[PDB]
């Protein structure tokens, strides 16, 4: 609850939307990797790597291992103490 | 029915018995919270 | 002829013998060297003349340098002792700059040297700003003096530039509005030089303004700047080492209403109970005793502090210094309660006081139990004792 | 695993408990040597080196 | 009085997640009626991240910098910026923390762990270097193994 | 099974051993370190002669430890609040951890009684706490402050008992609240007077005492044959590190 | 003075009794001062009352303190060695025992002090133990202490140029010589009543006395009503009317109307106080407002009155705080609304309080009344309308005290048990001196 | 019975914070200044220990009306980004 709940999702839209294989209208903001946008581990390396860069922070290996959803990563964006 | 003195006088403090002790503040006022106010 | 200098030689003499003997000793691998200390005690008292002030500052260094361990401090302190016991016989401006000179490098090289732990870069932070503060003072001092060597063209301390000289003393003293330089030593340096910087160099300096100067101008604004300030600042700041150093400055303040005043009986009075209260406070392990320095600090009557405010009032009102001495009873009244602040933190508590472990137990119990008994002095302090 | 603790308890206490006399009292010596080897202003600290375990020179530091 | 249920430490439990300045994150229980500072001590947090209060009679109780997030912002303890206590925080805004500052920085002292915390989520906040005396200071830099609770004694002096 | 040396203590290994059953005379301490773990205690603390405190033991101000009560801090910390009594023969323990997830370290508060051969192993009690008599308070347990626990009673480990009350029985149920008077006076009245009975014991203590006489008698005596031996400690500490760090090497390649 | 060497280390010897043994220390302390009211009693025996003004003199060279004992020192001293050991019966601890103590020497001491520095070194010594007697932790008040300290210090530190100013003008603070000679008396009369004006209660410098009289325990209320409020009037008495007569008739109008302002406002206050204890507070300063002004008189016999006024309130006063402390220890309350019908439930404390209120109020048959009588005799003597003001004002004081008595003592029964027997007896040397000196007090 | 604390925690924690997030100045600046007025200029008062009472007095109540405290000491210029 650090930061708010809606111009992070907005801004974790702007990230996720130039994105060459991904379509920037079937985007949701709560969707799926794996099964919705179709994206292997790289590729969601390449997003939370995206994330990072946006949102000024240090995502580690377990935690983005963790991350496989637009909603888990708005919630571990607002679960961080250190967002900007 | 407390018992703190033995029947050759020598008060009992009564730490570990069940009954409630008189003692000095036996008598001390139950506060009402608006006078206290 | 030069027999009546073997004193000097004397000095120079030990000083080329101590120094091999401590080189000797740390060859084997002494970690402690209480020999050290005991032959500079011996070298303190063989190398001091027979009168009062003198054999005061002796006395004194002789009982702090029990609170200094490594070889380097003690030689420090040693040639800080020379520039504290030769300032009171000077009777120049020469002599003058190179005694103070001479206390202030070895104040700054002891600060940096002596602090351990997460306080290291603190202490060496206020030792350089203390460093720098003081190079401007002692430059002052030396372009003033060339202004009086040029138009007196003697020695002679006379005429209108001794106002900036006084200035200087006034530095060295830590009087207000010239006083956070201590403010900044006291907040960061350990204990055992606080107890050194609040003792010694007063009483060198304030002998050798009884001795040898004379100025024909004032100090009041410096004595309300000084008490004021003081006062206000030691009711307001929460650390205790803010505290004692601003009620510091009200007492020199006071120090300096005795010395506007003329008689410097009282003067002396004050400023021998005040070292004794600093030797107690600052070697202090039982916590109760804290509350004897305060009530004798705050010149509460029994005890010896008040006799040494009352008679700086008595004098003061004597030669009727009336508005001085008014702003002097009016920040006495506000030093009560931060006094009785340090009352409530340390006596209405419970006792806690840790044992030794590597031993030492409770090593100046002696000098702490010693200087309690201000509460006996009175009975020698009433009667015509210190003219 | 309660079993277990004990056993390695009951070694340490026994290693403190089975000291001499001789042997408690050089250590109280060396810990009065550590303690004031602790102050780093300590003037054999810029020639000497000290082991730790026993406060003895060990080598020359410079 | 009858057959309900025997006190147990479990119903005074309060969980808090800690998120140290390594963005390491931490369980951390207490009890309720328990400070903060007290629970972050107690779970052996290093001796670095702890300070005084640095209000007169006061100075023996360690505090930490705390980040809050919003819904957990009514439930921090109100002080009167007129009163000490509100300059004792002033106090300890202006000197420890200095530009550290952030809209959900509070100090753990001032937060009485309840049910209302229970799941609550904080950040360690950073701070700048300070001093009190020559035995309770802090250079500026988190490189130390040794504990805050592992101290005997809290010393003003 | 574990080795009974040590080659990472603070002082040293130990170079000579003694086996218990060649001991002549009782050379227990009463306080006294676990290798790195030191006890901490006041000036003015009463410590039995025949009690035992080890380890990571922490005491504060006019507390005191009385005859045969063992204080053994080897698993975790310890601590005796200011002016708490431990009577005679009474154990503290702590384990390594606690179903709650909590401190495992006993913490005493300040003005805290344990009546005698009571037991307290990771517990917390609160200040101003009577423990009655053969009572056992388990593992991870809380006492809340002002709060009074009958005589021969099990608090069962992860167990409250809530402040204000006299609690009693094996499980611990409620008998009674506490009056006023008991809260606000008796507890700190008991506190006292086990402390002044312990000021009297201790303002009449001869320490060390005369008892080394005997031994050193004994001692004079070997010396006088010729049967003493002169160990240097310190330099067999060294060689034996210096062995151990070349048998050490000596494995590896 | 060998005897009161010894009275002394008689009485420090408490602290080096060992705690455990607590009959013996109850006792020992009980002692210590009941031993001072016996040579206090013998003092009066050895008085000559067809001598000289000032007898039994001892003076210790060049130190100052210089004492004797004239009439007015020599009747406080008897009432302050009767009030110490009712304050020793209501203390628990070694720590209550030995400020009492210290405090009871500091006292003693003050009383009969020929020295001016001696006073000032005698009297404002005990301003620490007042602070801790005062905002003791758990049950005192910390701005109660901070106030009457500070008000204390504000006005000893007035005193003290002033002190110091004669004494370089003549060459001694000794009272003998401080009469005789010639002094600047405006600056000096000015210091005297900064801290005389402090220690009795004047308006406007009086507001710390209802926060320190009430916050302070029961034997610290006594001690403060029946001892310390009298140290000004002796401080008059004894040396600002002989030292600075000049001024203590050019004051007259000033002090005369703080004296019926102190009185006037003071009683007005007292009928809308809520507290018991406030109210038994504030009533203190219009006795002692009538007290100033009989002393300021100089008329008939001044001293003699004002005198039998100091000794009458200190037998009263403390008697009603007694009774208020007896009252919050049983039921932890001294609130007026939580109190009612106490005759039906405390008889025996209900007619001490009954007797008492009407001492306070000056009724015949306590000596309340033969001072009040002779107060306004001496102030009648300088003119008529000063002794109007205070004699309409009388139905003023009767209404706080039968509306305080009427609220309490009446009703339905609630509220604690009577009296102990350990009660009666801190009350009954109250009594027996109240019949005594309101029935026969001279021969 | 214990008085309410007046206001609102989130407000009073805001007033708490305001004026703070800055980085402190070290004290040699406000010490050197303080030396440098002093040795400059503290030499015009030496005539002053002779002028009337009343001015005087009236001229140290001025200097206390007019002074401004070091403590707890802010201004807007802080934080904007031009004058
Ligand atoms: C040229 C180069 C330029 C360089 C400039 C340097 C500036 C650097 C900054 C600095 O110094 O830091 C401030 C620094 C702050 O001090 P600090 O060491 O940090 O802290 C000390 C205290 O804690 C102070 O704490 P604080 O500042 O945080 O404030 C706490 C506050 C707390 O205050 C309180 O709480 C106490 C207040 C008490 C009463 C409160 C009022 C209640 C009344 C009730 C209401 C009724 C209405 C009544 C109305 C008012 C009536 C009273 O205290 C005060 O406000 C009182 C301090 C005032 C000191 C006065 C002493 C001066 C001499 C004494 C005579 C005058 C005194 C007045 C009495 C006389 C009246 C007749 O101040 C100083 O060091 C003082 C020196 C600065 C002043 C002069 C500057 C020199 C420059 C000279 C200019 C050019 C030359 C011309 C003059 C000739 C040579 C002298
Ligand atoms: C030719 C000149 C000869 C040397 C004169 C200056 C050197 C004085 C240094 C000294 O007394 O060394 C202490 C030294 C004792 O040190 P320690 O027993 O090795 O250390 C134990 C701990 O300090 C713990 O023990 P402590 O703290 O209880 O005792 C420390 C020490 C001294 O402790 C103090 O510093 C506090 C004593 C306060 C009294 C100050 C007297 C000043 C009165 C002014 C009157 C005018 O104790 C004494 O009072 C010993 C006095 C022996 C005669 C002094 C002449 O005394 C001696 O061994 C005798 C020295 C006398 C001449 C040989
Ligand atoms: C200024 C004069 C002093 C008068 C003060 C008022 C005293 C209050 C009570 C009035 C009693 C009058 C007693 C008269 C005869 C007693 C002896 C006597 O003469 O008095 C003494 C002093 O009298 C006293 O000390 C009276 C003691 C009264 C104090 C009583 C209160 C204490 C008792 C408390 C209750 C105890 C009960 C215990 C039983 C259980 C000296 O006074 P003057 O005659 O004025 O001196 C003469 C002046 N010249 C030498 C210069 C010629
Ligand atoms: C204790 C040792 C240090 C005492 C130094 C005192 C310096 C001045 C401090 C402020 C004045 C306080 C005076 C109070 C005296 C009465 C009193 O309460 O005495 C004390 C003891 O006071 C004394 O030292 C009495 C002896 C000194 C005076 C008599 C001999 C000289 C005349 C009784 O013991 P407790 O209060 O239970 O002690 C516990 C301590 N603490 C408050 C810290 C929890
Ligand atoms: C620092 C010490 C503590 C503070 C100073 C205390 C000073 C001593 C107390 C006052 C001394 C004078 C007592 C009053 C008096 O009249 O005394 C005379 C009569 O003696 C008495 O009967 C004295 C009675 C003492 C007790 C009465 C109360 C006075 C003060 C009490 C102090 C002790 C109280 C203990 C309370 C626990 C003097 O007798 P003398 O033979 O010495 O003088 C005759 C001649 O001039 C030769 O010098
Ligand atoms: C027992 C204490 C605890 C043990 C620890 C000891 C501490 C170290 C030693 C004490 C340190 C404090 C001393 C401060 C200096 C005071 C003495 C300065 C000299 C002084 O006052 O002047 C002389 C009076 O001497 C006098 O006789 C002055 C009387 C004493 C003043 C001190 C009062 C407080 C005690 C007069 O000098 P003169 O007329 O002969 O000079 C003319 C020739 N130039
Ligand atoms: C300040 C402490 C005292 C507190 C109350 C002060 C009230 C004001 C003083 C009233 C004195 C009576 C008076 O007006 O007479 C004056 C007598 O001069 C004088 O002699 C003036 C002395 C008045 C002050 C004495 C108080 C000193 C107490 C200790 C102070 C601390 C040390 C000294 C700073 C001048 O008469 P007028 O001008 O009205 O006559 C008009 C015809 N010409
Ligand atoms: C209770 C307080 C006890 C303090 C003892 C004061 C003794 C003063 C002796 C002065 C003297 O005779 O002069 C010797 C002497 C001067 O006489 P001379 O021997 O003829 O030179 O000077 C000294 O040695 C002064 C000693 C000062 C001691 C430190 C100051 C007070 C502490
Ligand atoms: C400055 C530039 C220098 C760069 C130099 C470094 C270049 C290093 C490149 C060489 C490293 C490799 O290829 S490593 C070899 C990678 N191939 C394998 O391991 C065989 C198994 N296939 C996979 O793992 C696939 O990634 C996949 C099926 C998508 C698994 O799906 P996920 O992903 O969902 O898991």
């Amino acid at each position: 609850g650090f930061l708010d709940k809606d111009s992070v999702t907005e801004r974790v839209l702007h990230v996720t939307k130039h994105f060459e294989k991904i379509d920037a209208s079937k985007v949701s903001p709560a969707a799926s990797f794996e099964k919705d946008l179709g994206l292997d581990s790289l590729d969601v390396v390449e997003l939370v790597m995206a994330l990072e860069e946006e949102f000024g922070l240090e995502i580690p290996d377990a935690e983005a291992d963790k991350i496989a959803s637009v909603g888990d990563a708005i919630n571990y964006i607002c679960s961080n103490p250190m967002a900007k | 029915e407390a018992k703190q003195f033995t029947p050759d006088g020598k008060y009992m403090p009564g730490i570990f018995s069940k009954a409630k002790p008189l003692d000095r503040s036996t008598q001390w006022v139950h506060k009402n919270p608006y006078i206290e106010a | 002829a030069a027999a009546a200098a073997m004193i000097e030689l004397d000095l120079c003499f030990g000083l080329l013998l101590l120094i091999l003997f401590g080189l000797l000793s740390l060859r084997n691998g002494h970690v402690s060297l209480a020999h050290i200390r005991f032959i500079c005690q011996c070298w303190l008292v063989m190398i001091t003349p027979l009168e009062v002030q003198d054999f005061a500052l002796c006395i004194l260094t002789v009982v702090l340098l029990q609170s200094f361990h490594s070889f380097e401090a003690l030689l420090f302190l040693l040639l800080a002792y020379i520039g504290q016991l030769y300032m009171m016989h000077s009777c120049n401006l020469v002599s003058f700059y190179v005694c103070l000179e001479a206390q202030t490098l070895c104040v700054v090289v002891l600060c940096g040297l002596l602090a351990r732990g997460a306080s290291t870069s603190f202490s060496v932070e206020a030792a350089l700003k203390f460093l720098l503060l003081s190079a401007m003072v002692s430059g002052m001092a030396l372009f003033w003096f060339s202004a009086m060597y040029q138009r007196t063209g003697s020695l002679d301390m006379v005429g209108q530039e001794t106002f900036w000289i006084l200035l200087v003393m006034l530095f060295k003293l830590g009087v207000a509005p010239m006083h956070m330089w201590s403010v900044d030593l006291y907040g960061s340096i350990p204990k055992s030089l606080l107890l050194y910087l609040s003792t010694a160099p007063k009483l060198s300096l304030f002998t050798f303004w009884a001795s040898s100067w004379h100025h024909d101008f004032s100090v009041g604004v410096f004595i309300l700047f000084s008490m004021f300030i003081g006062s206000i600042g030691a009711y307001g700041q929460p650390a205790l080492r803010s505290l004692f150093a601003y009620s510091t400055i009200n007492e020199i303040g006071l120090l300096l209403l005795a010395v506007e005043t003329a008689g410097f009986h009282t003067l002396y009075q004050h400023l021998g109970i005040y070292i004794i209260t600093q030797l107690l406070l600052w070697n202090l392990t039982d916590k109760r005793l804290f509350a004897l320095c305060a009530v004798s600090l705050a010149g509460l009557p029994p005890f010896a502090g008040f006799f040494g405010k009352a008679w700086i009032f008595w004098h003061a009102m004597s030669v009727q210094a009336f508005s001085l001495l008014a702003a002097a009873l009016f920040c006495t009244l506000l030093s009560l309660v931060y006094y009785l602040r340090v009352i409530r933190l340390f006596w209405t508590a419970p006792v806690h006081t840790a044992a030794s472990f590597t031993g030492a137990p409770n090593q100046t119990t002696l000098t702490s139990a010693c200087a309690v008994a201000l509460a006996f002095a009175p009975v020698m302090l009433v009667k015509p004792f210190v003219i | 695993k309660s079993a277990s603790c004990y056993a390695e308890l009951s070694a340490i206490h026994k290693f403190e408990q089975s000291k001499t006399f001789e042997e408690q009292y050089t250590e109280s010596c060396i810990i009065k040597d550590r303690a004031a080897l602790a102050d780093p202003s300590n003037s054999v600290h810029q020639m000497w080196e000290y082991d730790s375990q026993t406060a003895l020179v060990a080598r020359a530091k410079r | 009085h009858g057959p309900a249920q025997t006190p147990t430490v479990f119903d005074k439990l309060v969980e808090v997640t800690v998120v140290d300045m390594n963005g390491i994150r931490h369980r951390v229980r207490g009890l309720q009626g328990q400070s903060l500072a007290q629970a972050l001590v107690e779970y052996g947090f290093p001796d670095t991240y702890f300070f005084p209060n640095m209000g007169f009679y006061t100075q023996h109780i360690v505090d930490a910098h705390v980040f809050v997030p919003k819904e957990f912002w009514g439930k921090v303890q109100n002080v009167d910026p007129e009163s000490d206590d509100g300059l004792a925080v002033k106090r300890m805004f202006r000197d420890i923390v200095q530009d550290y500052q952030r809209d959900t920085s509070f100090f753990a002292s001032y937060i009485t762990l309840g049910a209302e915390h229970n799941g609550m989520t904080v950040g360690i906040g950073p701070i700048k270097p300070w001093i009190l005396h020559s035995e309770w200071a802090f250079a500026g830099v988190h490189d130390s193994r040794n504990k805050q609770f592992d101290k005997p004694t809290v010393e003003i002096w | 099974g574990v080795s009974s040396q040590f080659f990472d203590a603070p002082n040293g290994p130990s170079v000579k051993q003694v086996l218990i059953e060649d001991e002549w005379y009782n050379r227990q301490r009463s306080i006294f370190p676990l290798l790195d773990k030191e006890p901490y205690y006041p000036v003015d603390v009463f410590v039995a002669p025949n009690a035992v405190v080890c380890g990571d033991v922490d005491i504060y101000g006019g507390a005191s430890v009385f005859f045969g009560a063992v204080l053994r801090g080897d698993l975790n910390k310890i601590r005796l609040g200011n002016r708490s009594a431990i009577l005679d023969r009474a154990v503290v323990h702590a384990a390594r951890a606690v179903p709650t997830g909590l401190n495992a370290a006993t913490l005493i508060g300040e003005k805290v009684t344990v009546e005698p051969y009571a037991v307290l192993r990771s517990c917390r009690v609160e200040p101003k706490v009577i423990i009655g008599a053969r009572s056992v308070v388990c593992e991870g347990a809380v006492v809340e402050s002002e709060s009074i626990l009958a005589p021969n009673s099990v608090v069962p480990p992860a167990r409250r008992i809530p402040s204000g009350e006299l609690w009693g029985g094996s499980p611990a149920k409620f008998i009674r609240k506490l009056t006023d008077h008991e809260r606000d006076r008796v507890l700190d009245d008991v506190s006292t007077h086990y402390h002044n009975l312990a000021t009297m014991f201790r303002r009449e203590a001869l320490e060390p005492g005369t008892a080394w006489r005997d031994v050193e008698a004994w001692r004079q005596k070997l010396v006088d044959q010729g049967e003493y031996e002169w160990i240097n400690f310190r330099e067999q500490k060294y060689l034996m590190r210096l062995q151990h760090e070349a048998e050490a090497l000596e494995k590896l390649t | 003075m060998f005897i009161s060497v010894l009275l002394i280390l008689f009485a420090l010897c408490v602290t080096l009794i060992p705690e455990a043994h607590y009959h013996m220390v109850r006792v020992w302390s009980f002692v210590a001062t009941i031993i001072p009211m016996w040579v206090v009693t013998w003092m009066w025996w050895n008085f000559d009352a067809s001598g000289h003004g000032l007898q039994m003199l001892v003076i210790l060279g060049r130190s100052h303190l210089a004492f004797g004992i004239d009439g007015v020192a020599l009747s406080l001293m008897l009432l302050t060695t009767v009030l110490f050991p009712i304050c020793m019966m209501l203390l628990r601890t070694v720590a209550g025992f030995m400020t009492f103590i210290l405090l009871e020497v500091l006292v003693l001491s003050a009383l009969c002090v020929l020295d001016l520095l001696g006073f000032y070194i005698l009297f404002e010594a005990s301003l620490i133990l007042l602070f801790l007697l005062i905002g003791r932790a758990p049950y005192g008040s910390l701005e109660a202490a901070y106030k009457i300290v500070l008000y204390t210090m504000a006005g000893s530190l007035v005193l003290l140029p002033t002190l110091f100013m004669i004494y370089s003008e003549c060459g001694t603070t000794n009272v003998l010589y401080m009469t005789c000679a010639y002094n600047h008396q405006t600056v000096l009369g000015w210091g005297l009543l900064a801290v005389l004006a402090v220690k009795i209660p004047l308006m406007p410098v009086h507001l710390w006395l209802p926060e320190a009289h009430v916050a302070a325990p029961t034997a610290g209320s006594v001690l403060l009503a029946g001892v310390l409020l009298k140290l000004g009037g002796i401080g008059f008495l004894r040396f600002m009317l002989p030292v600075v007569p000049e001024f203590c008739v050019s004051v007259f109008p000033l002090v005369s109307t703080l004296c019926l302002v102190s009185f006037l406002f003071s009683t007005l206050s007292t009928l809308r106080q809520i507290d018991l204890k406030k109210i038994v507070a504030y009533s203190s300063i219009a006795h002692m407002s009538m007290v100033t002004l009989a002393i300021f008189s100089q008329s008939e016999f001044s001293a003699y009155s004002s005198s039998f006024l100091m000794i009458a309130h200190g037998l009263i006063s403390p008697a009603l705080f007694l009774i208020v402390g007896i009252l919050y220890d049983r039921a932890h309350t001294k609130f007026i609304l939580y109190f009612s019908g106490l005759g039906a439930s405390m008889p025996i404390g209900s007619t001490l309080f009954f007797l008492f209120t009407l001492g306070n109020l000056a009724f015949p048959l306590f000596p309340n009344f033969i001072a009040e009588v002779l107060c306004m005799v001496s102030i009648f003597a300088v003119h008529e309308l000063l002794a109007y003001v205070f004699c309409v004002c009388q139905v003023l004081g009767a209404a706080y005290g039968f509306w305080a008595f009427n609220r309490v003592v009446h009703g339905l029964p609630r509220g604690p048990a009577d009296v102990t027997r350990t009660e009666f007896h801190t009350v009954l040397p109250l009594l027996i001196g109240a019949v005594w000196l309101g029935i026969k007090p001279m021969a | 019975y214990k008085p309410e604390v007046p206001g609102n925690t989130v407000d009073n924690w805001t007033e708490l914070r305001a004026s703070w997030n800055k980085e402190r100045a070290s004290s040699l600046g406000t010490n050197y200044y303080l030396n440098v007025a002093v040795m400059g200029f503290a030499y015009w008062l030496n005539e002053a220990y002779y002028f009337p009472p009343r001015t005087l007095y009236v001229g140290a109540l001025v200097f206390f009306a007019l002074y401004v405290r070091k403590a707890y000491f802010s201004t807007p210029y802080a934080f904007k980004h031009e004058y």
